[PDB]
């Protein structure tokens, strides 16, 4: 209806006039992404610039799939899309694509430092798995959960940005990391790796290349089981099997009492308990998404609301699958970037 | 089932 600039770097920011405060807050391969003020509902919010949106097919069908994905999810611990706009007025002159989403305060980052107690710590994690759930069941498996995308407010409520996907090595799945396929259950390992951090306040599994973080992962968790190192396709395997042999560290050793707000013991050995379950090489003997929020150290916080709520659309698994023109992903866009 | 209300962002 009416737009103004602020540049913002060397980027500029044509934005509805309801938009107002522009500053950068984080950048990258996504977009640029400024917190602003938003004058029509009184509460600060997040406008991300996309990337060069139709600069070729695979940068347009990334920008239309972050669309389709974000209207397939609704809920409290998935950061919502609140309006999209662009300031061109016609197909054939559009090309800026602007999402406006929920801002929250912090990434966690902040938190894994700070020092929590069990309701604090066991709050954060059920509210992860209330939004981890809720997008499995949307059909999206997130693969790229860590502390910078998962965002929190000084109330202690908590959101999950993109999904995932979208250096960041750290958190992922040795599944991944090992080219297996994946499942639900991939997310899960991330959840470990974040709350294994959390307790320890240190990244669980440094380096810098793969090689190094696989390293880490064994001189803990201690070398796989033989059966687990058959699915390996041989090249993997090869290298997996010819490293030193580790028996584990074990749980206790590797989150001691010394480490947790105690008694409080209980209490920590349930933290240590799922914690012994989501850090599990094999996807296989993981602990699923059901299971982490059934268990005693996650169930305290059960509601059936926050939980069993369904998406508003399962995921079309495919198209995923389908092209298009560049005219014609175009329009599917602009369609959406003026949707009402 | 009383869940924190506050989190030291501070
Ligand atoms: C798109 C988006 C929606 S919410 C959000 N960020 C947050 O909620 C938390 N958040 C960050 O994490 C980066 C540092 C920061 C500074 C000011 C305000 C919020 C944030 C983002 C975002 N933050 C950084 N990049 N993208």
């Amino acid at each position: 209806n009416q737009f103004y600039s602020v540049e913002v770097g060397d980027s500029t920011f044509t934005v509805l006039k309801r938009y107002q405060n522009l500053k950068p807050i984080g950048s990258g391969a996504q977009g640029i992404v400024c917190a602003a003020y938003d004058a029509v509902l009184d509460r600060n919010v997040a406008i991300k610039k996309l990337s060069r949106p139709f600069q070729n097919q695979t940068h347009a069908k990334r920008a239309y799939r972050e669309l389709v994905l974000m209207k397939c999810v609704n809920h409290k611990n998935i950061i919502s899309l609140l309006n999209v706009f662009t300031p061109q007025k016609t197909l054939e002159e559009f090309q800026d694509v602007y999402l406006v989403m929920e801002l929250m305060d912090a990434n966690l980052c902040q938190v894994i430092q700070m020092e929590l107690d069990h309701e604090r710590m066991s709050y954060l994690l059920y509210q992860m798995l209330c939004g981890i759930k809720h997008l499995h069941s949307a059909g999206i498996i997130h693969r790229d959960l860590k502390p910078s995308n998962i965002v929190v407010k000084s109330d202690c409520t908590l959101k999950i940005l993109d999904f995932g996907l979208a250096v960041t090595r750290y958190y992922r799945a040795p599944e991944v990391i090992l080219g297996m396929g994946y499942k639900e259950n991939v997310d899960i390992w991330s959840v470990g790796c974040i709350m294994g951090e959390m307790v320890r306040h240190k990244i669980l599994f440094p380096g810098r290349d793969y090689i190094d973080q696989w390293n880490k992962v064994i001189e803990q968790l201690g070398t796989p089981c033989p059966e687990f190192m058959k699915k390996l396709q041989p090249t993997v395997r090869n290298y997996v099997e010819n490293r030193p042999k580790y028996a584990g560290l074990t749980f206790p050793k590797l989150f001691p009492d010394s480490l947790f707000p105690a008694h409080n013991k209980l209490k920590a050995s349930q933290a240590r308990d799922l914690l012994s379950k989501m850090l599990v090489i094999d996807p296989a003997k993981r602990i699923s998404v059901d299971d982490a929020l059934q268990h005693p150290y996650i169930n305290v916080w059960y509601d059936p609301a926050e939980v069993e709520a369904p998406p508003p659309q399962i995921y079309d698994k495919q198209l995923d699958e389908r092209e298009h023109t560049i005219e014609e992903w175009k329009e599917l866009i602009y369609k959406e970037v003026m949707n009402s | 089932p009383k869940r924190p209300t506050t989190l030291n962002l501070f």
